[PDB]
């Protein structure tokens, strides 16, 4: 699964966030957001792009993240933009402004969840 | 209890559960529960505005309703 991108949280509890599995040990994590981790398995959803209609929780430019559903995606200069609707509205998001609260996360488990 | 999220110079998120009654210095001391940031060396800012010791986050009118979770970061 090396090089692969996903969603993963590293907390008992925690969020869901973006990365790339680096290396396989547990799993190697580089999260988007600079933290690198050794994670399990379990806790890995190989999912990228998130999919459609996908409930995620997503930073506006307010500076709250809140819950919205996945309308779609654009690959741009490499970097993956999301199409968010909060709602009703649309705005696009940075991959890193999308994470999944748990129970956003485990919704996606069976289909996604590493093992 | 409700969620906020901190952003680190490293560019790492920590996730807590906070009051808006709680002040900014217990905020300080969660983030060096967490992460082992000094309280000193922590200047916290939302939305780019310095959050000062000794106001609640009330305060400054940071925490909403329990379904927005506001971004706090570390300068």
């Amino acid at each position: 699964f090396v090089g692969l991108r996903v969603v993963a949280k590293w907390s008992s509890n925690g969020y869901f966030y973006s990365g790339k599995i680096t290396r396989d040990v547990k799993y190697k994590l580089l999260f988007d957001d600079g933290y690198e981790c050794d994670v399990l398995g379990k806790d890995i959803l190989l999912c990228d792009p998130i999919p459609l209609d996908t409930e995620v929780t997503a930073l506006s430019e307010d500076e709250y993240f809140s819950a919205g559903v996945v309308k779609g995606h654009r690959k741009e200069s490499g970097e993956l933009y999301y199409s968010i609707e909060k709602e009703g509205q649309r705005k696009w998001y940075k991959r890193m402004a999308v994470i999944l609260s748990l129970e956003q996360g485990n919704r996606l488990r069976e289909q996604y969840g590493l093992g | 209890s409700m969620l906020i999220f901190v952003k680190t110079l490293t560019g790492k998120y920590i996730e807590l559960e906070v009051e808006p009654s709680d002040t900014i210095e217990n905020v300080k001391a969660k983030i060096q529960d967490k992460e082992g940031i000094p309280p000193d060396q922590q200047r916290l800012a939302f939305a780019g505005k310095s959050l000062e010791d000794g106001r609640t986050l009330s305060d400054y009118n940071i925490l909403k309703d329990s379904k927005r979770h506001p971004l706090l970061r570390l300068r």
